């Protein structure tokens, strides 16, 4: 049950955007938004 | 993600105000 | 039964996702809420309609000033969406609500009514925002 | 962009001295005096406090939220 959460452009407010939907923020209303960091095991070697 | 209550977040009353 | 009555109970976490969605007076009108009166006693009330209060208050992250015209048998007054509790209808509160309904003369809603009304919230939750409602929401 | 942790050539820790270097330069001391006041003898470790550019500030100006 993952609705593909996004982060707004300028508001930096979380938004739930699903397929076949416009790409806009829940408030104000912009057209730019980025994704959130994956939940995978991001493990680096301090080399 | 329907209702992540886990109780709650201290619900205020009517007469308390 | 109280368990079957809690299916349509609109908790405080679900109401945060329909603060500006149209058709608010259609899907919400019919469900019951455990409004907190205030000490730990609660009273279930019927949702007659929707009102708008002149006081603006913040509820966690979001903030809404809309009211909720409720009624518990006969005693009616304006309430707010911030006093609603997330607890389920207890046996004592269930019996109190049943007694209040019986005293007020309002016929208890039939089981099929709740069965067909609980699907309204479910179908509204997965509603695709393809129409021109985002503009009104942001406004 | 940010002060390194160790001197590339020597290896001595220099990361824990940028703030002290700025403070000494602000109070009254000059560069040629502050460097040996901090304890930097070799000239290889002295470039880290003279050549380093502090660009992390400009980066922090673009705060994501608020
Ligand atoms: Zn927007
Ligand atoms: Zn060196």
């Amino acid at each position: 049950q993952q609705p593909m959460i996004y982060i707004c452009g300028e508001c930096h407010t979380e938004n739930e955007i699903k397929s076949r939907d416009p790409i806009r923020c829940r408030e104000c209303g912009y057209r730019i938004m980025y994704k959130k960091r994956t939940k995978r095991l991001v493990v680096f070697d301090a080399r | 993600t329907s209702t992540y209550g886990r109780y709650g977040s201290q619900t205020p009353m009517y007469g308390s105000g | 039964l109280p368990e079957e009555l809690n299916r349509v109970r609109l908790s405080r976490h679900k109401l945060e996702r329909w603060c500006h969605m149209p058709f608010f007076a259609k899907t919400v009108t019919g469900c019951f809420v455990r409004i907190g009166i205030g000490k730990p006693v609660y009273r279930v009330a019927e949702i007659t309609g929707v009102v708008e209060t002149a006081k603006v208050y913040q509820l966690g992250g979001t903030r809404t000033n809309k009211g909720l015209q409720l009624r518990h048998g006969n005693d009616q007054r304006v309430f707010r969406l911030e006093f609603v509790s997330n607890q389920e209808f207890t046996e004592s509160e269930f019996m109190k609500w049943k007694e209040a309904m019986f005293s007020a003369g309002m016929q208890l809603p039939t089981l099929d009514e709740i069965n067909k009304k609980e699907l309204s919230i479910k179908e509204a939750l997965n509603y695709k925002f393809n129409d021109q409602d985002i503009e009104e929401i942001v406004k | 962009m940010i002060i390194p942790v160790r001197c590339f050539t020597c290896g001595k820790i220099v990361g824990n001295k940028w703030e002290a270097y700025l403070g000494l330069l602000q109070a009254e001391y000059t560069e040629g005096d502050a460097l040996d006041a901090l304890g930097l003898k070799r000239y290889c470790c002295r470039r880290m406090l003279l050549a380093h550019v502090d660009l992390i500030e400009k980066l922090l100006n673009y705060a994501p939220l608020e």
